[PDB]
RNA sequence: AGAUCAUCGAAUAUAACGG
RNA sequence: UUUUUUUUUUUUUU
RNA sequence: UUUUAUGAUCCCAGGCUGGUUUAAUAAGUCAAAGUUUAGCCAGAGUCG
RNA sequence: GCGAGAAGGGAAGUGUGUUUCAAAG
RNA sequence: AGGGAUGUUUAGCCGGGAAGUUAGCGU
C-alpha cells in the first residue's frame, strides 16, 4: 500500500482531500503529475515530500534527534546538510557532484533499460561549485547559496581529487547546480 | 466642445423612477420627460439606433426564447417570441453613454464614431 | 476644426502622375485660395500608397459644419478608384501627419545610434500602441507612474508593408540601472489612447517586454549569410578562447552547436555564435537555454541568448523588392511536426 | 403547457479550421469566415511560455440532468463559479447559449 | 475584455498549428496546486 | 454561410398576446 | 496586511 | 400584434450516409422510389 | 519534459446528416 | 582582573499558489 501524505516541516496544517483526483471513480489509467515518488528506484520531489514531519514519543525526544540530517547517508545527503558542518559553512571550498551511486542506477523496476552503447564492458574533468554568498532559508535542507561554476580535471589518486585545474571563468557566480548529492573538497 | 460629464448619481434617480431588471419599454419614454438629452428627440429616433447599434446580440437578448419555444426556437422565422431585451443598471448605462455621443457627432466638423470611408 | 482630407491606399498609376491627380480635385472641389498636396518620397526617390490634401487659409474655411463636410467626402471619394479611404483630419492629428513622412525618409539613417555594440542591454520594446504615437506625445509617459526621463531624439517605429504606422515601437534608455525598471510597471497599463473632445478615448493595457535587439559592425553582414541556421549567444565570463576554450567547456552543458564565431569591441563581456543542422535541433536548444536560465536565477527579462536575423534591404535598379516577392521559397527549412 | 422543463443538445468545443482568419477586411461572400483559435485560448505560462488552456466554465449545460446515478456520492452538484476582484463582482454565472 | 484578454499579437500569429490538448490533458491544468498559471494568467481575476 | 417531402401508433384542434 | 517564493523591482533633496 | 390544413398548440419511439463485380438486344454510361460489412462527420459539465 | 476518452450510444425532429460555396491568426 | 565587555525586532508595491472563508448590493 503507498504511504500516507504527509506535509513537510515549515508549513501549515492542510485539508485532506477525499479522492486522489477527479477521475477516481469513473478513469482508472489516468495520472495525476504530481504523483508520488516512493515506489524503489526513484528519487523524491525535493521540496514537496523529502522530508516530512517527524513525531516522536517523550522518552525518545532528545538533542539527538534534530542531528538526524546532518547524519544522513552519503547516497542521501544534499548540498545544503553538507555544508552546515563544514569550517566557515563551506565557504570558500569546493564542490562536486558524483554520479556513480545514484538508487536508479543501481535498483528499480527500470533498472536494465537498453543504453546507446549497450552495456559497459570496462582522468576526467568534472564541474566544480564555490560557494561564495549563503543564505540558509529553512536550516540544516535549505539555502539559497550563489557561488561560481566551473570545471576542473581529476587526479590519478586512488579517490577522487582535483589537481591544479579549475582553470577556466565559466559564468559569473549564479544559482547552484545540482541539489541530490554532493562530495567534500579539497579547500 | 467641453462634454458635460454625466454623474453616476443623477442616473440612478431615472433608472429607479421608471421603474433587478426592468422593461425597456418605460425607460424610453422616461429619458425624454426628464430632458437629460438636452430640435427634439421623438421616441422612434431611440428606437433605430438601439437596432442599429446591434444591441440584442450583444447582450444576448435572444437566449429567452430557447426556455419556451426550445428546439423550435433555434430555427429561423421560415426555415416565436420577440420581446425586447430587458436592460439592467449596468446595462443601460452603457447605452445611455453611448446614444450621447451619437447625437454631439452628428453635427460636428469632425467625426468621431466613423470618420472613414469606403470609396 | 475641418482642415483637410488624408488618403490611402491609393494605386501606383496615380501617385506617379501629378496630372491625374490634380485632375481629380479639380471636379470635386478646389484646384489644386486654391489647395494643395504633398505627396510622401521614399529615400530612394520612389513614392508611397498615400497622399496628403491641404485645406485653403481658413479664413475661408472656418465656419464649415457637417452639413458642408458631409456632401464634399463623398463627392471626392467617388472620383477616385475603388479600394480607397478618404477620412477627415483634425487639428492635432494634422501636426502628426507631417511627422510620419519624415520617419520614412530617416529609417535608415536613424537606425544607426545606440545600434552597435556600445548599446547592447538598453534597447527595449512595446508593439501596444497604435498607429497614435509621436515622439512629444509619448513623452510624457514612463514619467507619471514611471519615473524616468528617457531622451527625446531616440524613439524609432517600424512601418507596415503599405507605409503605415506599426504597431511595433521600441524605445531607448541613456542610462543602464533604469533599463531593468522599465520592464517591470509597465505591466498592464492604461493611460490613454486618443486626446478629442477633451476626453479620454478607449482602454489600452500596456505590455514591456525585451524580445528584440539590434547590431551594426563590418564584420557581421558577411558572416550571417551563410548558415541558415544561426544562433546568438552572450553575457560570457572572462576573455576566451574558440577552440581552446569554447569548445572545451561547451561539452558540460548541452549547446550542441556545429560551428562557433567570435565577437570583438574590446568589452568586458563575450558573445560567441553558434550553428545548427536542422531546425529541430536549433529549436531544441532553445528549450534548452530557457530552462536552465530559470535554474541559474539570471532573470526572465535579462537578455541571455537571442536569434540572429538578417534584415530586409533594397536595392536600386530593381522592378522588385526581395520583401515583396510572391516566389520566394524560404519556408520549406522550417518543417511541422505535431 | 407554460414554464415547462425542455431539453438542448449536447455541443462539445469546436476545434477551429487551419484556414482561419483573425479579422475579414470587408468580406465579399454571404457568411462569416472561421477562426483558429476557435474556443480555445492563448496564456502566458508560468516558464515564461505561450501555451493552451481550458477558458472559464464552457457553457455548463444545467437543462440535462447528470447521467450516472450516482453522481452525488463523488462530487457535489449544484457549483456555482464566481468571479471576483477585490470588492467588484460581475454578475456571469448564466450560460445561455443563443440561437444561430 | 470580457472575451478575449490581454493577449499579445506575436504570440497569437505563431500558435496556428497547435494541436489543442485532450481530456486527461485538460484537468492537468485544473488540479490544485496551479503551478502552471503564468503571470497574468489567472481565470478568475 | 445558403437550400434541403417527414413516418408509425385508429382517432378526438384552434392556442398564446393588448383594450 | 498575516503561512508558502528556483517569477520582480523601488528607498537621497544643496 | 403573431402562427394556423402548404398542419399553428401538443403526447411515445426511431441519429444520417458510402461500399468497385453483378448474366437478360430489363446487353445501363452511376444498378433506377426505398436493402449492406473494416469507413467520414458528430456525441455537455463537475475535487469547493 | 511530451502523449493518453484510442474500452463513450446518456441528449436532440425539423435536429442529426447530405449537397452547393467560401475561408492570407 | 579577558571565565570581562560588546551583539538582539528593517520597510513598501505588483503577479501567481494552498487552507480557512464563500456574510456584502451601502457605487
Amino acid at each position: 500500500v503507498p504511504p500516507p501524505l504527509k506535509s513537510g516541516i515549515g508549513e501549515p496544517k492542510k485539508t485532506g482531500y477525499k479522492f486522489p483526483h477527479v477521475f477516481f471513480p469513473y478513469k482508472s489509467r489516468y495520472r495525476s503529475p504530481h504523483r508520488q515518488r516512493w515506489w524503489p528506484g526513484s528519487a523524491p520531489r525535493f521540496l514537496l515530500h523529502s522530508h516530512p514531519k517527524r513525531w516522536a514519543p517523550r522518552r525518545d525526544l532528545s538533542f539527538a534527534f534534530f542531528a538526524f540530517h546532518g547524519l544522513k547517508p552519503f547516497a542521501e545527503k544534499n548540498l545544503y546538510e553538507l555544508m552546515h558542518s563544514l569550517p566557515l559553512r563551506g565557504a570558500s571550498s569546493y564542490f562536486w557532484r558524483e554520479a556513480d551511486s545514484d538508487p536508479w542506477k543501481h535498483l528499480g523496476r527500470k533498472a536494465n533499460r537498453l543504453q546507446a552503447r549497450g552495456v559497459r564492458t570496462q582522468g576526467r574533468k568534472q564541474l566544480v561549485f564555490s560557494p561564495r554568498e549563503i543564505y540558509y532559508k529553512r536550516r540544516p535542507f535549505h539555502a539559497l547559496v550563489f557561488g561560481r561554476l566551473s570545471v576542473g580535471q581529476l587526479g590519478a589518486s586512488p579517490p577522487e581529487a582535483v589537481p591544479p585545474e579549475p582553470e577556466r571563468a565559466e559564468k559569473p557566480p549564479d544559482c547552484e547546480s545540482k541539489e541530490q548529492r554532493k562530495c567534500a573538497g579539497v579547500s | 466642445s467641453s462634454l458635460p460629464r454625466l454623474l453616476d448619481s443623477e442616473l440612478t434617480a431615472i433608472f429607479q423612477g421608471a421603474a433587478i431588471t426592468v422593461s425597456s419599454n418605460r425607460l424610453f419614454k422616461a429619458l425624454l420627460q426628464s430632458g437629460i438629452l438636452d430640435p427634439v428627440v421623438e421616441f422612434q429616433k431611440l428606437c433605430d439606433l438601439y437596432e442599429e447599434g446591434r444591441f440584442y446580440r450583444t447582450w444576448a437578448g435572444g437566449a429567452h426564447i430557447l426556455k419556451i419555444s426550445g428546439v423550435k426556437g433555434l430555427a429561423p422565422p421560415g426555415g416565436i417570441d420577440g420581446t425586447p431585451k430587458h436592460m439592467s443598471y449596468e446595462e443601460f448605462r452603457t447605452f445611455v453613454h453611448a446614444v450621447r455621443v451619437w447625437l454631439r457627432d452628428e453635427r460636428s466638423p469632425v467625426p468621431l464614431c466613423d470618420a472613414t470611408v469606403r470609396a | 476644426r475641418l482642415e483637410g482630407f488624408l488618403l490611402s491606399n491609393l494605386p501606383p498609376e496615380v501617385t506617379n502622375n501629378q496630372q491625374l491627380l490634380s485632375s481629380l480635385l479639380g471636379r470635386s472641389g478646389l484646384p489644386v485660395n486654391s489647395a494643395s498636396i504633398l505627396l510622401q518620397r521614399s529615400r530612394l526617390g520612389r513614392t508611397a500608397g498615400r497622399c496628403l490634401v491641404l485645406l485653403p487659409f481658413p479664413s475661408s474655411a472656418f465656419l464649415t459644419g457637417e452639413d458642408r463636410k458631409a456632401l464634399q467626402t463623398r463627392l471626392a471619394a467617388v472620383l477616385p478608384a475603388g479600394s480607397t479611404v478618404t477620412a477627415c483630419d483634425r487639428n492635432d492629428v494634422e501636426n502628426c501627419i507631417e511627422e510620419f513622412e519624415r520617419y520614412f525618409f530617416l529609417t535608415e539613417d536613424l537606425q544607426r545610434l545606440g545600434v552597435p555594440s556600445n548599446l547592447r542591454k538598453v534597447v527595449t520594446l512595446s508593439p501596444v500602441p497604435p498607429t497614435y504615437g509621436r515622439r512629444e506625445v509619448r513623452d510624457l509617459l514612463r514619467e507619471h507612474a514611471n519615473v524616468d526621463v528617457d531622451p527625446r531624439d531616440i524613439v524609432f517605429r517600424f512601418r507596415k508593408d503599405g507605409v503605415q504606422g506599426d504597431t511595433c515601437y521600441v524605445l531607448c534608455r541613456s542610462e543602464r540601472d533604469a533599463g531593468v525598471v522599465l520592464a517591470r510597471i509597465q505591466e498592464t497599463a492604461v493611460p490613454n489612447r486618443v486626446h478629442y473632445g477633451q476626453l479620454f478615448g478607449c482602454s489600452f493595457l500596456w505590455a514591456s517586454r525585451s524580445a528584440l535587439f539590434l547590431c551594426d559592425s563590418q564584420l557581421d553582414y558577411l558572416p550571417a549569410r551563410s548558415p541558415f541556421q544561426v544562433f546568438t549567444t552572450g553575457w560570457e565570463g572572462d576573455v576566451s578562447e574558440e577552440e581552446f576554450k569554447n569548445l572545451a567547456y561547451q561539452l558540460r552543458l548541452f549547446p550542441k552547436a556545429v560551428r562557433k564565431f567570435s565577437h570583438p569591441g574590446g568589452e568586458d563581456v563575450s558573445s560567441f555564435f553558434l550553428e545548427f543542422h536542422r531546425m529541430r535541433d536549433a529549436k531544441l536548444t532553445m528549450s534548452r537555454l530557457q530552462l536552465l536560465r530559470r535554474r541559474w536565477r539570471i532573470g526572465a527579462n535579462t537578455p541571455f541568448f537571442g536569434f540572429l536575423r538578417m534584415a530586409d534591404l533594397r536595392f536600386e535598379d530593381d522592378v522588385k523588392f526581395a520583401d515583396e516577392d510572391s516566389a520566394a521559397d524560404s519556408d520549406l527549412d522550417e518543417p511541422i511536426d505535431y | 403547457a407554460f414554464d415547462r422543463l425542455r431539453r438542448l443538445p449536447n455541443k462539445a468545443l469546436r476545434p477551429g479550421k487551419c484556414a482561419g482568419s483573425l479579422f475579414p477586411s470587408l468580406p465579399a461572400s454571404v457568411g462569416d469566415a472561421p477562426s483558429v483559435h476557435g474556443d480555445f485560448c492563448v496564456v502566458r505560462r508560468a516558464d515564461g511560455g505561450f501555451h493552451l488552456v481550458p477558458p472559464y466554465p464552457p457553457r455548463i449545460n444545467r437543462t440535462v440532468e447528470p447521467y450516472p446515478p450516482s453522481a452525488g456520492n463523488f462530487y457535489e452538484l449544484n457549483r456555482q463559479f464566481k468571479l471576483q476582484w477585490k470588492n467588484v463582482e460581475y454578475q456571469f454565472v448564466p450560460k445561455l447559449l443563443p440561437r444561430p | 475584455a470580457l472575451p478575449n484578454p490581454s493577449v499579445p499579437r506575436a504570440a497569437l500569429v505563431a500558435a496556428r498549428f497547435l494541436r489543442p490538448p485532450g481530456r486527461f490533458k485538460r484537468a492537468e491544468l485544473r488540479e490544485h496546486p496551479r503551478s502552471k498559471t503564468g503571470a497574468f494568467a489567472n481565470l478568475v481575476k
